[PDB]
């Protein structure tokens, strides 16, 4: 099942996350999302530790959106390249987006008002098994966070893993 | 940046801040608080004053805003406990961080520890710890810019004294000793006009920053000729 969260600053805007495992049809569901064909932001499950992560880049990403100032091309590009520590657009949508290998997919989507999104025909799109979001820790892989991130001793020291990410990702801008 | 749209995003911000608990209206900053998409958050706005050029006024609002953005980043990277960032809207200079939950600052903390005691030597164990927090922190090349015992917070269990230093608006990054002694120089000032009869506890603190930094040799020479220069 589904995992939706109210944006606290864009009150009119649901953020939906969607998780998929033994996911097949894996380079396709990547093809159709240069295509523009499937709905939403193809995130590389195994490097978020936690929705929180996922709400801060959906939060930046509409911020900025509304502001006409995105780095990428899309809501749906700037959502995952806020995930990135660096500001590197192609090595942010190439490594916390879906590989062609990738057997876990998770989805994130975002409604404004009531112009819905098709969610079970995006489901309908995915060759894999949709698990509840509290399933996330099971595919999240510390140690690759802990590598894409390059989280140090002096930050497991004062604070989580959660912590140092999201401290990496709210101040990538000005840095 | 669309005008139009940046004044959206300008009354949507205050629109949300609005209907928050204020924290401290401050001379150049509101602080409120409230939950952040599920987490305890401080909410920092460095509002227009209308008094002045607003070119000017939004160019400083900005400054400071990236200046503790930039700070609190570089604390968390080297281990030095101060607020994780969680958001900074620079269409409106405000900064979204975690609250440091049932925290009291360190001011307040000397203020009840020196009416019940009647002495100050209860406090060198605190003393002591932000030797070592300030050690570190100087260590990396980080300046606070404006080191006052308002500007540490204690986190619940206080008696374990755990600090977290807040306010970066004016941190900067340098190696030079008497950038160093000037920031412990903005301190032991502050304890004087605070915290009445502490300068053993400043001393305290100072032996401590002397032992848990090996680079406090030049910054305690420097720090006395700031004593004497006054500047
Ligand atoms: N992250 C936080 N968690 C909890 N309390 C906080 C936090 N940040 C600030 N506060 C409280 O709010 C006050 C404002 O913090 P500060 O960063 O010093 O803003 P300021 O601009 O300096 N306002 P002022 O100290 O009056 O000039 C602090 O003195 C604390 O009492
Ligand atoms: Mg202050
Ligand atoms: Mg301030």
């Amino acid at each position: 099942m589904q995992l939706t969260h109210q944006l606290d600053l864009f009150p009119e805007c649901r953020v939906t996350l969607l998780l998929f495992k033994d996911v097949k049809n894996a380079g396709d569901l990547r093809r159709k999302a240069m295509e523009g064909t499937i709905d939403g932001s193809l995130i590389n499950p195994t490097v978020i530790v936690d929705p929180f992560q996922i709400l801060v880049a959906a939060n930046k990403a509409v911020h900025l959106y509304k502001l006409g100032k995105m780095k990428t091309r899309t809501l749906s590009t700037e959502i995952i390249f806020n995930l990135s520590p660096n500001n590197n657009i192609s090595e942010a949508l190439k490594k916390f987006g879906i590989s062609a290998n990738d057997t876990s997919i998770l989805i994130v989507y975002i409604e404004e008002g009531e112009k819905q999104i098709n969610q079970e025909y995006l489901i309908s799109q995915v060759e894999g098994h949709q698990v509840s979001l509290k399933n996330l820790p099971e595919i999240m892989n510390i140690t690759e966070v802990k590598k894409i991130y390059k989280l140090s001793s002096q930050e497991e020291s004062i604070g989580t893993l959660l912590d140092a990410i999201i401290c990496r990702m709210s101040t990538k801008d000005v840095l | 940046p669309e005008a139009e749209a940046l004044a959206a995003a300008r009354e949507r911000s205050s629109r949300f801040l609005s209907g928050l608990e204020l924290v401290k209206q401050g001379a150049e900053a509101r602080v409120f608080r409230g939950r952040f998409q599920g987490r305890a958050a401080v909410i920092k706005h460095r509002f227009p004053k209308g008094y002045r050029h607003p070119a000017l006024e939004a160019r400083l609002g900005r400054r400071r805003t990236v200046q503790e953005a930039r700070a609190l980043l570089r604390c968390r990277r080297a281990g030095i406990s101060a607020p994780v960032v969680f958001f900074v809207d620079y269409a409106s200079n405000c900064l979204y961080m975690e609250e440091i939950e049932g925290s009291v600052t360190v001011r307040d903390y000397i203020q009840s520890t020196m009416e019940t005691e009647k002495t100050p030597q209860g406090l060198s164990n605190l003393a002591k710890t932000i030797g070592q927090v300030l050690a570190r922190m100087h260590d990396e090349d980080l300046i606070h810019g404006d080191l006052t015992t308002s500007n540490m917070l204690l986190k619940p269990p206080l008696e374990q004294l755990n600090i977290v230093l807040i306010d970066f608006g004016l941190s900067f990054i340098s190696a030079l000793p008497e950038d160093k002694g000037v920031d412990l120089y903005v301190l032991e000032k502050a304890f004087l006009s605070t915290h009445p009869n502490t300068e053993t506890v400043f001393e305290a603190f100072l032996k401590s920053y002397s032992t848990s930094s090996k680079k406090a040799r030049p910054v305690l020479k420097k720090l006395d000729e700031v004593r004497l220069r006054g500047r």
